[PDB]
């Protein structure tokens, strides 16, 4: 049917955060359930970054693979909605050949924050049917002074009788944006528009860095026009020309770092203009990246110590229950309640994301069975037919000396 | 004809409308497990809704697993977009190689576009260089003749192009393209040594507009946006001359990329079309591709993945020391289907060597084919398979045109397996 | 000091360095995209002023090779594949080829036949391809056209070959088509009829 | 009508068309004059 | 004559009868009659040129002429069928990624020849006169058979005015270009004025009519056209090698276009022959990568040679035969080479002298190769030369088995080089 670029996506459910006015917890509402201490830890974090008096904390979410520390974090994204900047970014992107290390980082902090102003321009038209001065208008005529590439230009320029784009009377530069008021068929408003620092440097930095924005190209800014960019960006807001909207950031499996950018993190996190951070990492005790050493998820004491955890516990089977339905709907596919328990049983003993596939494999095999309801029989023969991590690892293990190095 | 390879004789999964394997179809056989699951799956891409979902094949070595994506292309047909790769080719010299896997994903899917396209040509008549800006050139044409103003780039192109009059010529005012094709055909006496040819008089209108139905990659959207080939300023002339060396690209571009594609669906004119990516040696991938590959597959916008590997559990690439089944992490297993496969038996072996045999067309006795089954039962499947080609050339160069015994135990003792050199060696 | 010798050939059979670039470049972009502009509301003058400054610098110092520079990077936007296509298309002007050839040795100028008016058109193209003459004789020309093309005929013998429109002098003509109406040259007619196409030309009876 | 296309040339029909390219839209960015009104001390 | 007297100048073929039964000595080379064998079946469905993705290995001891193998084959292939031998060890570079390398190498292996009819005309330069104010001209030729004159083209006067050729001359002009060569000066071309001028030789007047249409044809390979087409004035980069990165879709265009060329009688594709020496000497990535490499039909045979056994596989610590992972291995064919007989090596070495132009005594012969025997062949190949040299020197012909001696004594070998080492182990550091 008709799509847009996006689809039908691993984590579209959510939609924002099943929270209280009061930060507190209802059961299950905006497409997610339970872990409702993550879930209030969390409503606390964005009532932090909504007030933003703060600057640069941090905290991470731990907790086993499964639990969906990423579906928290764009629900905290939708919570915040399309007003602030908020960056999300894997772990292994951080490794690029075209720019140095710390840099990559530090331009990814700099992207992170979010400058915000508004601004006005009055314009005004006359609906002026003949193209070539005489300001042919409707409303209101004007003759006023002529000059020259104005007169050289609209006067070859093709439009349709009575259309009135809104030109630039303060101005006259053709703006080939509005519509006619009456002839085919004035705010001076508040222009507002979001800029980071990464933004305004790059734009700085040479005689066209807009492209360096789109081409990726730009590498190892001097930090003398950050520094001064910083200072600019301060004595703007002093003098009320400008405000701040600090942005938030976000990164993924950060257990691969190396142990150079942890403190490098350490380092920048004590600056000033730093916006919120949050973090992602599922593993218990681990080595650490660069060496032997096992660590806490594989992370630096030290940064561990100024930072701060929340944790994830499994699903139980009432959990499981209402997440498998509130999914099943999602794709929009119709079980039989016995269907809906032998699932969740499954899906209890093998894993929450076999679950999650084997819904849309059933709708097609019923789709072939040309009915409109999925029974047992119809999971039994999915789940025959593939295989989950145990079976699969077992089958291995009968043929293991088929599969070379085992 | 063409050369014929391995992967020739496949033409199509073998399955019937019920949605069961037969045993012999297309050019497969056995495995019926395998062929209804490959049905399961391009039914599920058919569906053309679902996006992010990802599969993985395993098995014995040289089971066709390879030969299971090439029939489900087969069964695919040409509309929808395709992409094979290795993980071989992940590793590059000029840019990072999540940036390449980002590349790949951005080129698996596909588009189609309806475009509307105005284009100008005729016999150049005049040429009125007047007032820069006002460049009028007439132009001669069966049906007629019309001047137009023009723009000083157009009057450039033209004074590249070497034109004065009488001769034809072809202006495209989107593209602004400029371009010859020789002298008009009235001229077609006045020399008789002149080098320049000559083509008559245009048989239509001067303008003329047509729709056509192109079809692109986002991938390739995104890449002709980043390096402004485009364009005329001096400025943009200068970037274009430098070195082409590909660059990563910023996520922001493709945000907006995004939107104007949406803004495109909305107009109705452009629909979309999404493709499937298959990756081979995938147990070749570092850590960090697996690490990639976790947040990548995420994306609402993510076509369907394959994979393949061939191994146990072994050490991880990138990680030196950790071993996974498959050696891929457990925890990106975590996130994929599995399909295995099989062994075979002699009766097989005999059935698919007279496939083979068809498809290069060859006699043969049906004693060098039990004895060719024996030798394949013995040895792997692919050695039997490479022992065709000697023996039709031991027939043909004796003057027989069946194969006998006697060139299969000759081609033999002159080349030998893998496992017979190791206990020879 | 300078041997420079010269740029030989890449092992192109003799010729070379250009013929091979002619026969080989034909890749065109899928997409072609125009430079990113930046949209601000009325900027500084300053800014204004060095960017028009560095305009103009660009110029004069280009000029006198801005020409020569702007012949490449103009990266080619499509093609046209030549009448060497014919060789797939119709059997026929690929079969007369030879016969014309034969015509062309001896030098009998040389009327045709045909009817559809756009055949006259691509048989131009042929003609064209091959390097010979041409007289287009068709049906929306006035009589007095029409003598004033038989006067060119006659007066010049510079063209070899004339085409006729299926309406209504030398000595070499061949019938190319088939039609109702009645209105030492060898008439090979153009009937490539390997199938019903020879019945297609025998009976023409109300049957 | 249809013999005779065929029988005398079958680009007297569907004529072979040569390819070209998409000619996309330039891309614009909104901004404000102010990024550029200080940096110039002077 | 840039060339000179090579270790494997002496081959000049495979030396095997129609029936593919080897010569016990022809086109220099005997040994081996098995892998001979082998060779002239390769070599046949070459030729046959029918299928496409096949490879083979050569296996056995060092110095056994596993080379000579395959450069017979190279000589008894032919120029037209392209070739290319390459070393494991070059692939790597620091321009650009091995799977790059490795395409570029399968590109350039396979060839294509492009077929085109021409349209050309030749003459003697009977008279010519120019007529500057545009410039009116007129011109005239002729041949052995008859004459005609012409007029003059516009750029056809610029063309000619910058050739400046003599009236007289022969010369060949093509309509289409409109671009004159030279062929030779005539008689009364070069017969020139009183004043000296220059001096030269003639040759015959053109015969046959002026117009001769004529087809011709050329060859070019995959990587070539990729490499030409792919900057858009990457032309010249052809040489200077800096080609980066070539993209994927411009090869999937190439394939399509080429494809489309191929089935219309345009051009025809020609399967060429890739060696690469010391396979070994890949890693795990290049294994992997090549294992697909040959499911695309514009896939040439390989040959592939290395001596080893249970190897660590490079790039890990896996022995395996060869050092080849079993994937690759079950994928491709063998063949061995035995160590020489005592007969044959006298064969041989009586080859290589004729090879050398020095001829010399019996018991030179006999106790040279008991000697190589027992040492190895490639001692035996040197010590010829300077035998040669010591002989010379002596101011006689035939070398004799003192001389021999000598230069044996002069020369130490491999086993007497670690006796020595050995005889002082502490003269070199880090023993
Ligand atoms: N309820 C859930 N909803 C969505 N995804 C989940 C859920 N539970 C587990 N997962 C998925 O399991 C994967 C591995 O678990 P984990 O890494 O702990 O989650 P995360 O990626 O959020 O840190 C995650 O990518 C997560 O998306
Ligand atoms: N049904 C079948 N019919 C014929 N050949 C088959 C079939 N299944 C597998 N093969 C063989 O498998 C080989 C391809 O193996 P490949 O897919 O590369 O190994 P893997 O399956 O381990 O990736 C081909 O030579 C093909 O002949
Ligand atoms: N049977 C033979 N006939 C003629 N020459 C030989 C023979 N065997 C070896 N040679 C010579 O000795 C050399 C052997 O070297 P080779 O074993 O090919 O090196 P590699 O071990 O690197 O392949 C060859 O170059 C060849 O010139």
């Amino acid at each position: 049917d008709v799509t847009r670029i996006e689809r039908i996506g691993a984590h579209s459910h959510i939609r924002g955060l099943g929270l209280d006015d009061a930060l507190e917890p209802r059961q299950a509402s905006q497409g997610m359930v339970g872990q409702l201490a993550a879930r209030r830890a969390a409503g606390v974090v964005l009532e932090m970054i909504r007030e933003g008096k703060i600057a640069g904390r941090a905290v991470l979410i731990a907790g086993q693979p499964g639990t969906g520390k990423t579906a928290i974090a764009m629900g905290m994204a939708q919570a915040l909605g399309p007003d602030t900047p908020f960056t999300a970014i894997a772990g292994s992107e951080i490794f690029s050949l075209e720019m140095s290390k710390t840099e990559a980082l530090t331009q990814a902090f700099r992207r992170s924050i979010g400058v915000r102003i508004k601004e006005e321009t009055e314009i005004i038209e006359g609906e002026v049917v003949e193209i070539q001065l005489t300001l042919k208008t409707t409303e209101m005529e004007t003759i006023y002074d002529l000059g020259t590439k104005m007169i050289e230009s609209l006067t070859k320029d093709k439009v349709q009788a009575g259309d009135v784009i809104t030109i630039d009377k303060a101005t006259g530069k053709i703006s080939k944006l509005g519509r006619s008021f009456t002839r085919a068929r004035q705010k001076r408003k508040e222009v507002v528009h979001t800029v980071s620092l990464h933004e305004i440097d790059v734009i700085n930095s040479r005689t066209q860095g807009f492209l360096a924005l789109f081409s990726g190209d730009t590498g190892e800014i001097k930090s003398e026009v950050r520094e001064q960019i910083n200072a600019k960006v301060a004595e703007w807001r002093e003098e009320g020309k400008a405000e701040i909207i600090p942005g938030v950031l976000f990164i993924d499996e950060v257990h691969m770092l190396d142990i150079e950018s942890f403190s490098f993190l350490n380092r920048a996190l004590e600056s000033d203009m730093a916006p919120v951070l949050i973090m992602a990492t599922n593993r218990g005790i681990t080595r650490i990246r660069g060496t032997s050493y096992q660590s806490p998820h594989g992370i630096p004491i030290d940064l561990l110590d100024r930072l701060l955890i929340v944790s994830t516990t499994p699903y139980s089977e009432k959990d499981t229950k209402q997440i498998l339905r509130i999914r099943c709907e999602e794709e929009d596919v119709e079980m039989s309640e016995d269907a809906y328990t032998v699932l969740t049983r499954i899906g209890l003993e093998t894993s929450l994301r076999y679950a999650i596939q084997l819904i849309t494999a059933a709708s097609l095999v019923c789709r072939k069975r040309k009915g409109t309801e999925v029974q047992v029989d119809d999971i039994k023969r999915v789940y025959s037919l593939f295989l989950d991590e145990s079976r699969s690892t077992q089958y291995m293990k009968e043929y293991q000396d088929a599969f070379l190095f085992n | 004809t063409q050369r014929i390879a391995s992967h020739s004789h496949v033409k199509g999964l073998g399955l019937d409308e019920s949605g069961l394997a037969k045993q012999a179809a297309s050019g497969l056989v056995g495995q019926e497990n395998a062929r209804e699951a490959c049905g399961v799956i391009v039914e599920l891409i058919k569906s053309k809704k679902m996006a992010g979902r990802a599969v993985l094949l395993a098995g014995p070595p040289g089971t066709g697993k390879t030969a299971l994506a090439l029939a489900i292309a087969q069964e695919l047909g040409s509309k929808v977009p395709f992409c094979p790769m290795v993980g071989s080719e992940v590793y590059s010299t000029e840019i990072k190689k999540t940036e390449v896997l980002m590349e790949n994903f951005r080129r698996a899917i596909g588009l189609r576009i309806k475009e509307t396209k105005e284009v100008y040509e005729g016999e150049v008549t005049e040429l009125t260089p007047c007032e820069i800006s006002h460049v009028i050139i007439g132009l001669k044409t069966a049906k007629g003749t019309k001047q137009l103003k023009l723009d000083p780039s157009i009057f450039e192109s033209l004074q590249k192009e070497r034109v004065e009059a009488g001769d034809v010529i072809y202006i495209e005012a989107n593209s602004g393209a400029v371009k010859r094709q020789g002298r008009c055909d009235t001229y077609a006496t006045e020399f008789d040594l002149e080098a320049e040819e000559y083509v008559p008089l245009p048989k239509g209108d001067v303008h003329k507009k047509k729709e056509i139905i192109q079809d692109v990659t986002l991938h390739d959207l995104d890449v002709a946006n980043a390096r402004p080939q485009g364009g005329q300023d001096i400025l943009s002339m200068m970037g274009q001359l430098m070195k082409p060396k590909k660059t990563e690209i910023t996520d922001k571009l493709r945000g907006e990329i995004n939107k104007v594609v949406n803004k495109y669906i909305d107009q109705g004119i452009a629909e979309l079309v999404p493709g499937v990516l298959f990756v081979d040696e995938v147990h070749m991938l570092d850590i960090e591709c697996f690490t990639y590959l976790h947040r990548a597959l995420e994306s609402s916008i993510a076509p369907i993945v394959i994979f393949a590997s061939n191994r146990g559990n072994c050490v991880i690439r990138g990680t030196e020391d950790i071993t996974s089944p498959h050696g891929i992490p457990l925890d990106l297993l975590d996130r994929v289907m599995i399909i295995r496969t099989m062994l075979y038996t002699p009766q097989e072996m005999k059935q698919i060597i007279k496939i083979r045999a068809q498809t290069e067309g060859i006699n043969i006795s049906e004693e060098a084919l039990n004895h060719l089954g024996e030798i394949g039962t013995k040895t792997t499947l692919r050695y039997s398979v490479q022992l065709l080609t000697p023996a039709n050339l031991l027939a043909k160069i004796n003057g027989k045109d069946s194969i006998e015994k006697e060139h299969v135990e000759e081609i033999s003792e002159l080349f030998y397996d893998a496992k017979s050199s190791a206990k020879i060696l | 000091e300078s041997p420079s010798e010269l740029m030989l050939t890449l092992c192109r059979c003799g010729e070379s360095l250009q013929d091979v670039i002619d026969r080989v470049a034909f890749v065109i972009p899928p997409v072609v995209a125009a430079p990113p502009s930046l949209r601000v509301p009325r900027p500084p003058p300053l800014y204004s002023h060095r960017m028009r400054i560095l305009r103009q610098g660009l110029r004069e110092h280009a000029a006198p090779y801005f020409q020569q520079l702007r012949q490449t990077t103009a990266p080619r936007l499509l093609q046209f594949p030549e009448l060497r296509l014919v060789q797939f298309d119709s059997g026929k002007l690929e079969a007369l080829a030879i016969l014309l050839q034969k015509l062309k040795s001896e030098g009998r100028r040389v009327l045709i036949l045909s009817q559809m008016i756009l055949m006259l058109d691509i048989l131009e193209m042929f003609l064209n391809f091959h390097y010979l003459t041409y007289v287009r004789i068709d049906e929306n020309a006035s009589s007095e056209q029409r003598q004033e093309l038989m006067r060119s005929f006659n007066r010049d013998r510079r063209i070899f070959c004339a085409i006729l429109s299926t309406h209504s002098e030398a000595d070499t003509v061949v019938f190319y088509d088939n039609d109702l109406n009645p209105v030492d040259i060898h008439i090979y007619r153009l009937v490539s009829g390997n199938s019903i196409e020879e019945k297609l030309l025998k009976n023409g009876t109300k049957d | 009508v249809r013999l005779q296309r065929i029988c005398n040339h079958p680009g007297l029909v569907e004529p072979r068309h040569p390819g070209s390219s998409y000619v996309a839209g330039p891309l614009e960015y909104p901004s404000a004059s102010l990024i550029l009104k200080a940096l110039e001390r002077d």
